């Protein structure tokens, strides 16, 4: 069992392009819902279904279609993508709405960004910064800093890899990205993450450090004729070794 | 006027 | 139906009790449900209260339902840093066919920094480049990082990282620029 | 002794799209609204003169309510089909009847809801309006289901509060027609059927409300009365006749007795030649 | 499944007098299921001005419909109501009697 599965996780569209956001559940739930989430608006019911072949519209349904051909699948179709439809879309299912067994389960969510010009899409440049002599001296702890700069849209996942394994401890990435030009409305983003570690562990030259950024840009389908390497979905990594 | 909820059997 | 969650954002020190609120216009509901959302993740159901039910308790979480008043109260006993997340409230709509959601309350449980040691350090790039970055760290949880006004000078908001290996939590914020007249000493004013 | 009642009908038509769905609203014996889903963008519409002055906010709400009921009754037709182990090829009829009654004092008197599958009592709401009586063992699964969801709770709230409030609003809006007691215009007609027998037919025409009592008696003391179903004249009033087969020549021995709210005293008729 | 046959009444709104405008009514009641075909006939030919009341039902769940049309009854002309239903193997016709 997988709960509720959504594809894709990130997608970039040009205004006017159409696409189907895939959603499925293997829990035989008769009730399924589609929501969009944008800051300070909350979860807004787009469309909902109460069984196979039964569909209806919610709070804000305009621009989207749905089909419930099977109990298992509930696809959402954007007919003509618009900037206003830039949001995070969540698929949800439950055995009951009115009954005691009304636990509602959500998908991992789809981040969608619609643009007039795909030209304004650039991938992140990543650089790792080595700890301060003063920090090791004063604290006997070593804080590495990862810096991802000049990417658009806000479609990235930053993680740390010590000796080729993902660390989940001694880290915090900023909760928000940062506007390189707050003045502009199309401005590229900057993100920073901290990996703190014992002075001893930084001093050991056999320890390998690497921060990586998974960027979700354009698919192989998307057209690109600009004098520049196509900003495709890619990993961009900077790294550093230990040293006494 | 109509009730908002219809019972589910 | 309209569901309101008061307040919208809440920041409390760890170990303290706190109430998340949620009120709804239409009392004629079947189920009320509280959810948790971690940044960039989906929603996980925390508690489900039936129209007939009054309490639902799950460890340090107790949700209450007053159909008459048209409100639910989620009590978080002895808060911990691990509670820092967004909490959403939902009731069955007029039709009783799908859930209608509130904006949600963005909760931040600040970690108790045992022995604050506010310090600003400078870090050079691993690939030479003459690329420098400032790091404000080990500062008290109560202090808020003032954002830079200067154009093309960047300062982040703070995040806490846990060194379980040494049983140590430390706050942290970063600053940088492409200018030459940029010193880290008096960058966080 | 007034009432606001609705009559919902859902008919599964497999392979020909969603089921047929019709709602009709009655105040006493006067239809005032109707919904029919067999149309593109279907709506609740006024069906009494006195209902056309209600705002589009009303009709938009009633439309959405009737639309959601059609959607629920489609699901119900699927569920019940499953319970009786019936085919997905047959057409099946789910009927829903709910209403509230006002007492003499003009306050809430009583509420009722009933379901029927294929024209047969399925699930009745009890007089406590907090629980159901599954008339059939197939409806036990439904009873257990509607109790788990506290379905009676919401129906009680409608029947006790909302229903009574709006019944008052309708009785004011349509008072000139609704609160008018039109008594029956009554007469007797003689129809010879054979040499030995004739038929005395006691008429009651243009009466409102629909409730009326027609009985035949004989001086001294009768044959068992033929009593036709009360029919609409098509103007808001009703017609009914009671017939009795009598030996020819002995017609002036038989009296007709009429009882109606619009009659101060019960009327007695006798056929004169 | 339990299927009941239509009871058919054909009658005028007011006491009919020849060459005076009236309303011809066909009341079909006591039938199940709902699906029914009803035509009013002038001289055995279908009338196309025909309206009908919305689908409702009685205490016993049996459906009723009022089919009607504005008409001027005469001496010569004959009015009837043709009704076909799953319960009827043959479309049933009922002549308008002035005394029923």
């Amino acid at each position: 069992n997988a709960g509720v599965t959504q594809t894709p996780k990130f997608q970039v569209l040009k205004t006017g392009q159409s696409m189907t956001l895939q959603c499925s559940q293997d829990m035989n739930h008769e009730y399924m819902s589609w929501y969009r989430q944008d800051p300070g608006m909350g979860l807004r019911l787009i469309h909902y279904s109460v069984g196979a072949g039964i569909t209806d519209q919610g709070e804000v349904p305009n621009g989207y279609n749905v089909s419930r051909s099977t109990t298992e699948d509930f696809p959402l179709r954007l007919l003509s993508a618009a900037p206003s439809q830039t949001s995070v879309y969540f698929c949800a299912s439950s055995y009951s709405i009115r009954g005691s067994r009304g636990e509602q389960f959500f998908g991992p969510g789809t981040r969608l960004t619609v643009l007039e010009d795909l030209k304004n899409v650039f991938p992140p440049e990543v650089a790792v910064f080595e700890p301060s002599e003063a920090e090791i001296s004063h604290t006997q702890k070593a804080t590495l800093v990862c810096l991802a700069t000049g990417f658009y849209p806000d479609h990235v996942e930053l993680s740390w890899w010590v000796n080729g394994k993902e660390v989940h401890s001694g880290v915090c990435t900023d909760p928000q990205p940062l506007k390189e030009q707050p003045a502009l409305n199309d401005s590229r983003y900057a993100l920073s993450s901290r990996l703190r570690v014992s002075a001893t562990f930084w001093q050991d030259p056999r320890n390998h450090f690497r921060c990586q950024v998974q960027f979700y840009g354009l698919s192989e389908n998307d057209e690109w004729t600009q004098d520049r390497a196509k900003p495709v979905t890619q990993i961009v990594s900077a790294e550093a070794w230990g040293r006494a | 006027r109509l009730p908002a909820k219809a019972p589910l059997a | 139906q309209e569901v309101t969650q008061i307040p919208a954002a809440l920041s409390v020190p760890e170990g303290e009790n706190l109430v998340l609120n949620c009120s709804f216009t239409d009392s004629a509901i079947y189920n009320l449900q509280w959810f948790r959302q971690d940044p960039g993740k989906g929603l996980t159901s925390l508690l489900l209260i039936q129209s007939s039910q009054r309490e639902q308790t799950s460890g340090r979480l107790n949700a209450s339902l007053d159909k008459s008043s048209g409100r639910s109260t989620l009590y978080i006993a002895a808060s911990q840093p691990g509670d820092s997340a967004t909490y959403l409230c939902a009731v069955t709509n007029q039709a009783g066919t799908a859930l209608i959601f509130g904006k949600g309350t963005t909760l931040s449980v600040s970690s108790n920094i045992q022995n604050p040691d506010p310090a600003v350090y400078q870090l050079r790039d691993s690939k030479s480049s003459d690329k420098s970055v400032c790091l404000f760290t080990d500062f008290d949880s109560q202090t808020n990082v003032s954002q830079s006004k200067d154009s093309d000078v960047y300062i982040t908001d703070k995040c806490v990282l846990d060194m379980r290996s040494m049983d140590f939590k430390s706050n942290s914020a970063v600053a940088w620029s492409n200018k030459s007249d940029f010193a880290c000493a008096n960058a966080f004013n | 002794s007034h009432s606001l009642k609705y009559f919902h009908t859902s008919v599964s038509r497999p392979g020909r799209g969603e089921p047929r769905f019709i709602s009709v609203g009655y105040v006493d014996d006067t239809q005032f609204v109707r919904f029919d889903n067999d149309a593109a963008s279907p709506r609740m519409v006024p069906r009494a003169p006195w209902m056309e002055q209600e705002g589009s906010e009303y009709w938009d709400r009633e439309t959405r309510s009737a639309r959601d009921t059609a959607q629920i009754f489609r699901v119900n037709l699927r569920t019940l089909r499953g319970y009786y182990n019936q085919s997905e090829a047959g057409s099946h009829t789910l009927q829903w009847m709910h209403g509230c009654e006002l007492g003499p004092d003009g306050r809430f008197l009583r509420g009722y809801e009933q379901f029927a599958y294929d024209g047969k009592d399925y699930l009745t709401l009890n007089e406590d309006l907090r629980s159901w009586t599954a008339v059939d063992t197939a409806a036990q699964i439904s009873e257990q289901k509607c109790n788990d969801a506290s379905e009676a709770e919401h129906q009680r709230a409608y029947l006790e509060d909302t229903c009574v409030e709006w019944l008052h609003k309708y009785l004011e809006k349509g008072k000139e027609t609704l609160l008018h007691l039109e008594p029956p215009k009554t007469h007797v007609t003689h129809h010879p059927i054979s040499d030995h027998e004739a038929t005395l037919r006691c008429w009651a025409l243009g009466f409102y409300p629909a409730e009326i009592t027609l009985t035949w008696q004989q001086d001294g003391e009768t044959q068992d009365t033929e009593l036709v179903e009360t029919r609409p004249a098509g103007d808001g009033t009703f017609q009914k006749w009671a017939a009795v087969v009598v030996p020819s020549g002995e017609e002036q021995r038989y009296t007709c007795h009429v009882q109606h709210e619009g009659l101060p005293e019960p009327v007695t008729l006798r056929w004169k030649p | 499944m339990i299927q009941r046959t239509p009871k058919i009444q054909v009658y005028s709104r007011h006491p009919a007098e020849n060459g005076k405008s009236n309303f011809l009514n066909c009341y079909v009641s006591g039938f199940h299921p709902s699906d029914i075909e009803v035509d009013l006939l002038k001289n055995g030919e279908r009338i196309e001005k025909v309206e009908h009341s919305d689908l409702s039902f009685s205490k016993d769940w049996s459906f009723y419909l009022l089919y009607y049309t504005e008409f001027t009854p005469t001496e010569k002309d004959e009015y009837a109501c043709r009704v076909n239903h799953v319960t009827l193997s043959q479309p049933k016709i009922v002549k308008w009697d002035r005394d029923m």
